[PDB]
Protein backbone atom coordinates (compact mmCIF):
# COMPACT_ATOMS: atom_id res chain seq x y z
CA UNK A 1 0.00 0.00 0.00
CA UNK A 2 3.11 2.17 -0.29
CA UNK A 3 2.41 2.73 -4.00
CA UNK A 4 -1.02 4.36 -3.68
CA UNK A 5 0.72 7.01 -1.55
CA UNK A 6 2.81 7.87 -4.62
CA UNK A 7 -0.30 8.36 -6.77
CA UNK A 8 -1.42 10.74 -4.01
CA UNK A 9 1.87 12.54 -4.71
CA UNK A 10 2.55 12.02 -8.44
CA UNK A 11 -0.55 13.76 -9.77
CA UNK A 12 0.03 16.56 -7.20
CA UNK A 13 3.83 16.98 -7.39
CA UNK A 14 5.69 20.26 -7.31
CA UNK A 15 7.33 19.24 -10.63
CA UNK A 16 10.68 17.96 -9.37
CA UNK A 17 13.55 17.98 -11.88
CA UNK A 18 16.28 16.58 -9.62
CA UNK A 19 17.09 12.93 -10.47
CA UNK A 20 18.20 12.12 -6.92
CA UNK A 21 14.68 12.89 -5.71
CA UNK A 22 13.18 10.64 -8.38
CA UNK A 23 15.55 7.81 -7.50
CA UNK A 24 15.07 8.09 -3.73
CA UNK A 25 11.31 8.13 -4.28
CA UNK B 1 -9.95 37.21 4.66
CA UNK B 2 -6.71 35.19 4.48
CA UNK B 3 -8.20 32.32 6.51
CA UNK B 4 -10.71 31.77 3.69
CA UNK B 5 -7.93 31.12 1.17
CA UNK B 6 -5.99 28.81 3.54
CA UNK B 7 -6.44 25.17 2.41
CA UNK B 8 -5.19 23.76 5.73
CA UNK B 9 -7.13 23.40 8.96
CA UNK B 10 -4.75 21.95 11.56
CA UNK B 11 -1.06 21.78 12.50
CA UNK B 12 0.07 18.54 10.83
CA UNK B 13 -1.76 19.40 7.62
CA UNK B 14 0.04 22.76 7.63
CA UNK B 15 3.50 21.26 8.14
CA UNK B 16 2.99 19.18 4.99
CA UNK B 17 2.23 22.33 2.98
CA UNK B 18 5.63 23.77 3.87
CA UNK B 19 7.27 20.48 2.82
CA UNK B 20 5.57 20.57 -0.60
CA UNK B 21 7.14 24.01 -1.19
CA UNK B 22 10.59 23.53 0.37
CA UNK B 23 11.33 19.98 -0.87
CA UNK B 24 8.93 19.40 -3.77
CA UNK B 25 8.59 16.02 -5.39
CA UNK B 26 9.55 14.05 -2.32
CA UNK B 27 6.58 12.60 -0.37
CA UNK B 28 6.43 13.91 3.20
CA UNK B 29 6.14 11.99 6.45
CA UNK B 30 5.26 13.06 9.99
CA UNK B 31 8.73 13.28 11.55
CA UNK B 32 10.39 14.62 8.40
CA UNK B 33 7.94 17.52 8.17
CA UNK B 34 8.31 18.40 11.86
CA UNK B 35 12.10 18.63 11.77
CA UNK B 36 12.13 20.80 8.65
CA UNK B 37 10.15 23.68 10.16
CA UNK B 38 12.25 23.58 13.33
CA UNK B 39 15.49 23.62 11.33
CA UNK B 40 14.52 26.75 9.38
CA UNK B 41 14.40 29.39 12.12
CA UNK B 42 14.41 27.60 15.49
CA UNK B 43 17.78 25.82 15.57
CA UNK B 44 20.99 27.36 16.92
CA UNK B 45 23.15 25.65 14.30
CA UNK B 46 21.23 26.67 11.17
CA UNK B 47 19.95 30.15 12.14
CA UNK B 48 21.61 33.20 13.67
CA UNK B 49 20.27 36.73 14.03
CA UNK B 50 23.74 37.87 15.30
Amino acid sequence: AAAQVLSSVESEIGRTTDPVRMYMR
Amino acid sequence: ETLRVDPTNDRLSALVEIYRMMRPGEPPTREAAESLFENLFFSEDRYDLS
